[PDB]
DNA sequence: CTAATGCGAGCACTAGTGCTCGCATTAGATTTTGTTT
């Protein structure tokens, strides 16, 4: 289909095609698993994707749109179950941070509305389709639920504005196929009610049959027209005044064809029936005889020319063998030479590179190949001199031009202009020694995040920055709460450590990451782990403060922005000025002989400390700015 | 019978014998796969009772072998035919050589599950799962019962949690069950095995640690460190005898000895051992001084005593740093957590099974236990009693053939048990192998199950079944038999290697070679001396070897039948333990002109091409996603550039950056270059969007290379062909995907994304197929059974993959589970005793199969050889080489081959007592060749290129323009006909409600239809009554040509008018009369179409005419309506055209003039004349 | 794992001064084999 559409040459196939990939029966199907899977993310999205479900008379790019923009909802909030059905409103954050507060923004609002008016138009019919089911008992009840939904949603209208569109693009076997896909599954509902339906049936099995009837659906043949070149098979298609045929694939299993044995009776079963009188169908070896008649008819059905084809390799590589017929021809034809197919030209002969260029795009496509293996320093016909100077003078050159661009293609990056950067990241760079540091690993990198603001797609998931914000936010409401009790980190006990750990990690849990601590059993022992770990942290850091003499000035204290420190400035040549705000997490200070001391510890979830050389290479530089 | 021929006596033997099970055991290269070909083709091709192919059973377990096997027997097969043409015998056998039971063990399953559906639960259009689709399953069902256990809360499940998770997750848990299971899917009773677990740790403090199992390996260990140092010590003391040796420390040494010799006599007392090993201290090592001492001697001896030193400290360490009553407390304790995952591992392999019996799957894995429950009746604890399924294969089979037979685990051997007949002593099973190259111990291959058949049987068929040794060898040339010999005479060992390569082992010249002067083995040692990886200073070394053996050619000897060939790329092969260094190897080769083919597995994702034609995939599922926005935008697919892209941006700097997009686009003007390019871009969007939900995945990705020539444009860059190939595979495997259950892009996209979240990868494309003339590199594993002219073998200075032996669990066939105590409360955990006995029992058996391994690689060669490898530095690994080989027999030390981490720690020392680096070693009819080769010896303006860059023409005048120009402004002349449906309707030139939603029957139609059966049916004799048109129409319905629905629905006075009109009159009174007449009409496509040609086909019209009658006046056409009419010139061109196409068919087929056309219409009677 | 680093202790030699001995910690090191159609 898709190589005959390239070089423009006309067909039919002696076969009828699946249904299996039309909107109507992966509606249908995707429905009832949205029923059965209760409503699971891939089932409710599948079906929602085929657009049947579309609020009639919108436009279908922008229903699209906000689809796509529940989807990545769905994601990221772990949607599924009766959390669709309950009716609970879907709320809305964009940002996670445990030290914030939880109050909306007039973005977030208008967001939130969207995802909710998506949700109202999709839960709905489905909803009802869920109810109406689970009260059905028998098949006709069922099959009038299911058409009752189909009906409802107004399918049938849908299609007939989808066939409308096609036959008005010029995709008229496209438009057809619509109504033919109605009246398929309607005539499979009407027989399984014909013959079941006052039988109670289970959901389980009502979907089976609908599957298995639906696995079989096919579309009509398209008819012949006057003038095409007929693809067909070598056991059912019949031909007249043939002048020119190819047989293909003329691989050993596959011509002769090994036979299949599928069945209720055996070849053995078959053969012993045989001599008691029963006559049945042939059995393996008569098939297998037969192949040979087949090959005879197909090698004599033209009447001028014949070609007999076969692949060495599969699509994946894996060798592929001659069968013997080809050893056989070999024999009849001792002097017949053996003809290759290959889609590297450079390999046969000029006269036979010029028999690639039937059209302008296969000519492009092998134009732009043999230029590249010419700047190897290969010698390529001139065939593909010519077919270049060709495309050359045609009046779209500029297209081809493009195509052969990919000559001189390296991955460049062209540095950006002043006035383009400077609206890009503003007039006056707000940033963190994390930005700085990706910058020094990667310009490029440092782009795509803080030049583009590239977001990656969100998921219910706990990850490890996550859990280090939980930790920090931890140890800082522990350290208030015992600023509060007149408490010092030494005055801990082991019952102290335990209690304010876990009641400081259950304040938290309903903040993080979209309430996943809370999401699952899996995730409540997540949980507890976590409260393990800062129970013995909290006892640590009791120890550490009974032997040192530094004592903690300020935990989680922000620099710039609207903090207690003021910001690290800097004037850049631009006139663009470059401020670095953030957080250092703790700095102690210490009275000595030489004065007074001042020191930065950082909570890491890691072993490892500083590498001098990374400092160098600036890809560490947080401590010692908040040493600075 | 005896008979002469080429074949060996023992060849022979093993081709004639019959009457019990046939064991061949023989080295590389023997005849063994020859053997069992000859023996198929003998009993094939037999004059006294020949017998058909498929009624043997040929087995072995890897697909390439089996496609080897295939192979020569269909070569032998009709070469037999060649001396026999007339025999219909022979050419039945290479028709039913299609159908023949030649394969894998798991193909023949396959065939058993597919027969045999009904004996087990199993769906008979059931499907083989891929690697990946099967894993999510398991990664789904093993989500689902953590989270049912985690809901449960038992105490026992947190305390397995706690014990082998980290602080922060579950995962590792999730991987240990994984494991576990997999591990317990190569017994042939994986739950009897899991249920087996517990008896290890059912120990208490009035046990005997030497009476249990485990103990075993615990034993050997002790004895072969405590041995290691003695030899160490004899050495120093031997070093004192020298003349530059220091006398003195003698007594040192010897005091040591007493000690270590001492600690000898209490091996098999642990718990003695437990008393004197940590007591044991070596006094200080008394001073030499002066000059009458060698230096370098005094060192060595110092050297040697601290070894003995380390040797025992880590003996301590290892298991006398806790009483034994401690240990047995330990693992004791671990008892009830062990439960706990055995009744785990149960569960999820119960869920498992269901979950894939949902979907109609199976795994690989259940090919084996499915065919082996299909094979069974009653199995009463390893006694299995053969079911209807065996008996039949057992009839259909005269002899089970299985090659390679050292790959045979437990399951295997049970399924060949069942599909054989008769007992040992009076079987049909023949089988080839060789125990030293048994290298599948991650499967439960056990060299174990070769090696006792070879001890049971006897070189006589009496009484057992029969063993034959085949000792010649008919492969390769002298130089790598004596290289192979030289070297495994040193390293493989009973105790090593598992196996005695002594003389009835070693390779026996029988191939006669014209000698070649370079035939030599090399040995190329690289070294990092004074930003490259090491495999690319080895892939240039093999590189630069392979342009030597191309610059001075080749001889290939077809020894086989006499004849030379040139060398082709075809004739070298590298060689490598696993693929992670193939990549790099193959960039390093076709970087240098060679030809490089290699099946890999891994890479795919991270090719440039595939994440854009990914990245454009998503993009249209969901375009809300920036990154892949990103990607296609700045993909050769659009071309947008850094400017361009934060040019987007700022249309809408909070937004995702698909609205940013749709903002520039909004406000830009059609002017800007960008705007084009966006526009072009989104309006692609757009119709991929409505096209994916219409056709398939597959058809999507032909439609986007299609719209965007992005895999003609990366046809175009550097790596083209690569490149290219991945976007063609990525169709394919579209393809595949979609057939089986991921059709549609959303359902594709979602497995993709989810097979690469959890590791898994797809191999990149591959250009020149297998069979071309290309070098082909490969895994050891894969060569088994091949044979090849050149053979090199890489990353001999790799590591051992040994990452099993550092885990806190550890799995065992004999042993089952043994761990760490751990304690998650006290925050505890230290090895167990059989942990450490199991991890000196798998090092041993690891590094057996290792060598066995290298063996493989090594007799894979025919005529030249190479040994690569790299190190830090040549001489101080040449001093530790030397450091080990003093010692005058052939096996070195034990403990020293038993500390090896790469093959150059086993091929070093053995290689160092060469001449080339006793004569009895020395003077080895073996040559080596040794370069010690240094990494880093290894390592305008065109007018053409311009024109193109300047999208203009090449200047010049070439052979082909003409044609060229001809070719491409060429159009069918043909072209308007090629849509045209050739046959059209009448009519040519809803969607309706359910039947069981609408009322009882009786439509327009159904009446329409019902009226008209009456009319062609109805008497035209007379003028009928009502009574006779109703009798009429009863009978219709007697006849079942009217349903009784279609009955009621008659207006009998209607019909009943129409034999009163004229029209009607006429017809009862006319020559000749005919109803329901068929036609077809051929029309030239011009009358119908414009533009429509001469010479192109007619269009061919179908319909039915109601009625026609002739009287004496002429030919008269009748046809029925139901119109609803109760109108005249409305009706009358409602159906004019159909009556000019029936009167046109009449005059132009029956050559006869129609005079007159009458339509009748039910309602009222009318009748109208055309 | 293993190799290097350093620090302190003792044992032995001809009380101090050498050098073996032992302990404890970083630093660098390392990059799977097969089973279907
Ligand atoms: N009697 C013989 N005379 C001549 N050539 C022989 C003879 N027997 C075997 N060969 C050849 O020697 C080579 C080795 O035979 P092969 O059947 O591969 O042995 P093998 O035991 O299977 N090797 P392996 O699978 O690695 O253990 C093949 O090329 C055979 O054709
Ligand atoms: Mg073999």
């Amino acid at each position: 289909k898709e190589v005959f559409a390239d070089y423009e040459i006309p067909y039919f196939i002696d076969g009828k095609a699946s249904m299996l990939n039309h909107p109507l029966i992966e509606f249908i199907r995707s429905s009832l698993d949205v029923l059965k899977g209760n409503w699971r993310y891939e089932a409710v999205f599948r079906c929602v994707k085929t657009e049947l479900l579309f609020p009639l008379n919108e436009p279908k790019a922008k229903v699209r749109e906000q689809v796509d923009q529940l989807e990545n909802y769905c994601i990221a909030y772990g949607i599924k179950g009766d959390r669709w059905t309950k009716g609970d409103r879907f709320q809305y954050r964009r940002f996670v941070s445990l030290d914030d507060d939880f109050a909306q923004t007039d973005q977030e609002i208008e967001m939130e509305n969207m995802l909710n008016d998506t949700r109202d138009w999709i839960v709905p019919p489905l909803f009802q389709l869920q109810k109406r089911m689970k009260k059905a008992k028998t098949v006709q009840e069922k099959a009038e639920a299911l058409y009752r939904y189909l009906e409802e949603t107004d399918v049938p209208l849908k299609l007939d504005q989808e066939r409308q569109r096609a036959e008005d693009d010029g995709r008229i076997i496209e438009a057809q196929q619509h109504q033919q896909a109605w009246d398929a599954v309607i005539q499979l509902l009407e027989e399984f009610v014909e013959m079941m339906g006052d039988d109670e049936i289970s959901l389980d099995l009502f979907q089976q049959m609908i599957e298995a009837g639906a696995e079989s659906l096919t579309f009509s043949l398209i008819p012949p027209a006057l003038d095409q070149v007929f693809v067909g098979n070598m056991d059912l298609s019949r031909m007249y005044g043939t002048s020119c045929t190819f047989v293909l694939g003329a691989n050993d299993g596959v011509l002769p064809a090994r036979p299949d044995e599928n069945g209720v009776l055996s070849d053995d079963d078959r053969e012993w029936l045989k001599t008691i009188g029963v006559e049945l169908s042939s059995g393996g070896r008569e098939r297998l005889l037969d192949e040979h008649f087949l090959i005879y008819m197909a090698f004599s059905s033209p009447s001028d020319r014949l070609y007999v084809s076969y692949p060495i390799a599969d699509a994946e590589g894996k060798t592929l063998l001659p069968s013997m017929i080809v050893k056989r021809l070999e024999e009849l034809f001792p002097h017949h030479k053996e003809r290759l197919l290959t889609n590297e030209p450079e390999q046969v002969s000029d006269e036979e590179q010029l028999m690639y260029v039937v059209n302008k795009s296969v000519a492009q496509s092998f134009t732009a190949s043999q230029l590249r293996l010419w700047t190897r320093e290969y010698d390529i016909s001139d065939v593909w001199w010519s077919t270049y100077n060709v495309l050359m003078s045609e009046q779209d050159r500029l297209q081809s031009k493009k195509l052969f661009s990919s000559l001189f293609f390296r991955n460049e990056v062209k540095q950006l202009e002043r006035s383009v950067s400077r609206q890009l990241y503003g007039e006056r760079i707000q940033g963190s020694v994390s930005r700085m540091e990706t910058f020094n690993a990667c310009p490029f990198s440092h782009f795509a995040s803080h030049g583009l603001h590239l977001k990656e797609r969100q998921f219910f998931k706990l990850e490890a920055p996550d859990i280090g914000q939980l930790f920090h936010s931890s140890l800082k409401l522990i350290s208030d709460r015992l600023r509060d009790e007149k408490l010092d980190w030494r005055d801990l006990t082991k019952e102290q450590c335990e209690l304010f750990s876990y009641d400081a990690v259950e304040r938290l849990a309903p903040k993080l990451q979209k309430e996943i601590l809370l999401s699952s059993n899996r995730h409540y022992y997540v949980k507890e782990k976590l409260q393990k770990i800062v129970t013995r942290v909290s006892g640590i850091l009791s120890e550490h403060a009974k032997a040192s003499g530094f004592v903690p000035i300020g935990l989680e204290l922000g620099f710039g922005g609207k903090g207690p420190l003021p910001p690290l400035t800097f004037q850049l040549k631009n006139g663009c000025t470059m401020e670095l705000v953030g957080r250092i997490d703790r700095v102690d200070k210490a009275e000595s002989s030489k004065g007074l001391l001042l020191r930065i510890v950082a909570y890491k979830s890691s072993d490892k400390g500083l590498d001098l050389a990374e400092v160098y290479y600036g890809l560490a530089l947080q401590m010692l700015t908040y040493l600075d | 019978k005896p008979a002469d021929s080429t074949w060996t006596d023992d060849q022979w033997n093993a081709i004639v014998s019959t009457g019990q099970d046939i064991l061949v055991a023989a080295a590389a290269g023997s005849g063994k796969t020859a053997v069992l070909v000859e023996r198929m083709i003998r009993k094939i091709t037999a004059e006294e009772n020949p017998i058909d192919v498929d009624r043997l059973l040929v087995v072995t377990f890897t697909n390439a072998s089996a496609a080897e096997m295939k192979h020569r027997i269909a070569e032998a097969l009709e070469k037999e035919l060649v001396q026999r043409p007339g025999s219909l015998h022979i050419r039945r056998q290479l028709s039913l050589l299609n159908r023949a039971s030649i394969s894998t063990l798991h193909s023949f399953c396959l065939q058993v599950l597919k027969k045999y559906y009904y004996l087990i639960d199993l769906d008979p259009g059931f499907r083989i799962a891929d690697q990946t689709e099967g894993e999510l399953i398991g990664d789904e069902v093993l989500d689902e019962l953590f989270e049912d256990e985690y809901a449960k809360g038992e105490k026992a499940f947190f305390e397995l949690v706690d014990r082998y998770t980290t602080d922060r997750h579950d995962l590792d848990l999730q991987f240990l069950v994984k494991q576990v299971y997999e591990y317990s899917r190569s017994h042939p009773n994986p739950e009897a095995w899991l249920e087996s677990f517990v008896h290890l740790y059912d120990v208490s403090e009035k046990s005997a640690i030497e009476e249990l199992p485990f103990y075993q390996y615990v034993k050997e260990d002790i004895a072969m460190v405590l041995n290691g140092a003695k030899e160490k010590l004899l050495r120093a003391l031997e070093l004192t005898k020298a003349p530059g040796g220091p006398a003195p420390r003698a007594d040192n040494f010897l005091d040591d000895l007493a000690q270590i010799d001492e600690l000898i006599q209490h091996q098999d007392d642990f718990s003695e051992l437990y008393k004197r090993v940590p007591a044991v201290s070596f006094k200080r090592a008394k001073a030499v001084k002066g000059d009458e001492f060698d230096p370098a001697l005094l060192d060595e001896a110092t050297d040697l005593r601290n070894g003995a030193k380390k040797l025992l400290e880590k003996l301590k360490t290892d298991y006398f740093t806790r009483s034994p009553e401690q240990h047995l407390k330990s693992l004791a304790e671990m008892k009830p957590v062990i439960e706990t995952l055995v009744q785990l591992v149960i569960s999820y392999g119960k869920r498992f099974e269901a979950a894939k019996q949902e979907k109609s799957i199976i795994d690989f894995s259940d090919l084996e236990h499915y065919c082996l429950a299909i094979l069974t009746a009653e199995n009463d604890k390893g006694e299995r009693e053969p079911s209807e399924a065996a008996r039949f294969y057992q009839e259909q089979f005269h002899e089970v053939l299985v090659d390679e037979y050292q790959d045979t685990n437990l399951v295997q051997e049970s399924i060949l048990q069942l599909v054989t007949s008769g007992p040992e002593e009076t079987g049909n099973l023949f089988m080839v192998g060789d125990v030293k190259q048994s290298i599948y111990r991650f499967r439960l291959a056990e060299p174990l199950l070769f090696l006792s058949k070879y001890k049971r049987f006897t070189e006589s068929g009496e009484g057992t079944g029969r063993k034959i040794d085949l000792n010649k060898n008919f492969r390769s040339r002298a130089d790598i038999l004596d290289s192979t010999n030289f070297l495994f005479k040193q390293l493989m060992g009973g105790k090593i290697g598992e196996v005695d390569y002594d003389e009835q082992a070693e390779l026996k010249l029988g191939a006669a070679y014209p000698d070649n002067d370079e035939t030599e083995t090399e040995l190329l040692l690289i070294d990092n001396a004074e930003e490259l990886e090491t495999v690319q200073f080895e892939a240039k070394a093999i590189a630069k070897e392979i342009r030597k053996l191309i610059s001075s050619p080749f001889k290939v000897y077809d020894g086989k039948k006499k004849t030379h060939r040139n060398i082709q790329y075809r004739d070298i092969v590298i060689l490598l333990r696993s693929m992670p260094w193939a990549p790099q190897i193959m960039e390093e080769l076709r970087a240098q002109g060679i030809p490089v083919y290699a099946n890999l597995t891994s890479g795919y994702f991270e090719a440039v091409e595939v994440a854009v034609a990914l990245s454009v995939l998503k993009v249209i599922d969901n375009p809300y996603q920036d990154i892949p926005l990103a990607s296609v935008l700045r993909s050769p697919i659009v071309g947008a550039d850094e400017n361009e892209l934060s040019l987007i941006r700022l249309e809408n700097k909070k937004a995702p950056y698909y609205e940013a997009m749709k903002d520039y686009l909004a406000a830009g003007d059609r002017s800007d270059e960008l705007y084009q390019k966006l526009n072009t871009f989104y309006g692609h969007l757009q119709k991929w969007r409505a096209f994916s939900k219409n056709h398939s995945v597959s058809e999507l990705i032909w439609e986007v290379y299609r719209d965007t020539k992005y895999m003609d444009y990366v046809g175009g860059m550097p790596g083209g062909k690569q490149r290219q190939a991945n976007l063609r595979v990525l169709y394919d495997r579209a393809r595949q995907y979609e057939s089986t259950a991921f059709r549609g892009l959303f359902r594709f996209l979602r497995f993709i994304e989810r097979m690469q979240e959890r590791g898994d990868d797809l191999g990149t494309a591959r250009g020149l197929s297998e069979q071309e003339d290309v070098v082909r590199l490969m895994t050891i594993h894969s060569s088994k059974g091949l044979e090849f002219p050149v053979v090199f073998v890489a990353g001999l200075g790799r590591n051992f993959n040994m990452m099993d032996l550092n885990k806190s669990y550890l799995l065992d066939k004999e042993l089952g589970f043994g761990t760490k105590y751990i304690h998650p409360q006290l925050r505890i955990s230290y090895p167990t005793l059989p942990l450490i006995a199991m991890k000196k029992k798998m090092r041993r058996e690891l590094l057996s199969e290792e060598l066995r391994v290298l063996y493989v690689a090594l007799t894979r060669a025919k005529e030249k050889l190479f040994l690569i490898g790299s190190c830090k530095d040549h001489q101080k690994q040449l001093a530790k080489w030397q450091a080990s080989a003093s010692q005058t027999d052939w096996l070195l030390p034990e403990f020293d081959r038993y500390q090896a981490r790469t093959y150059l720690d086993f091929i070093g020392p053995a290689l160092a007592r060469h001449r080339d680096l006793h004569a009895d070693i020395s003077g080895h009819p073996a040559r080596f060749a040794v370069q010690m080769i240094h990494s880093y010896d290894l390592l305008e303006k065109s007018e053409r290129l311009e024109a193109i860059r300047r999208g203009e023409p090449v200047p010049g005048s070439f052979a082909f323009d003409e044609k060229a120009r001809e070719q491409l402004s060429w159009t069918y002349p043909h072209q308007e006909v090629t849509q045209i449906r050739t046959k059209q309707s009448v009519s040519e030139i809803l969607y309706r409600r359910p039947a069981f939603m609408m009322k009882k029957g009786l439509t327009a139609a159904e009446k329409g239809t019902a009226m008209h059966t009456v009319m062609q049916h109805i008497p035209l004799s007379h003028v009928p009554s009502i009574e006779e048109a109703e009798q009429t129409v009863h009978r219709l319905y007697e006849k079942e040509l009217l349903t009784e629905e279609q009955k009621d629905a008659i207006d009998i006075e209607e019909i009943v008018q129409f034999f009163h009109t004229e029209i009607g009159g006429q017809l009862i009174g006319a020559k000749w009369k005919d109803r329901e007449i068929p036609f077809s009409l051929a029309l030239p496509a011009k009358e119908i179409y414009p533009d429509a040609h001469e010479a192109d086909e007619p269009l061919l019209v179908q319909g039915i005419i109601d009625c026609l009658y002739e009287t004496e006046d002429g030919l008269y056409l009748l046809a029925y309506k139901s119109d609803r009419i109760e109108a005249a010139p409305i009706l009358k061109k409602r159906y004019e055209t159909q009556i000019q196409l029936y009167t046109k068919a009449v005059e132009q087929i029956a050559k006869t003039k129609v005079k007159g056309c009458a339509l009748y219409f039910f309602d009222g009677g009318h009748i109208l004349t055309l």
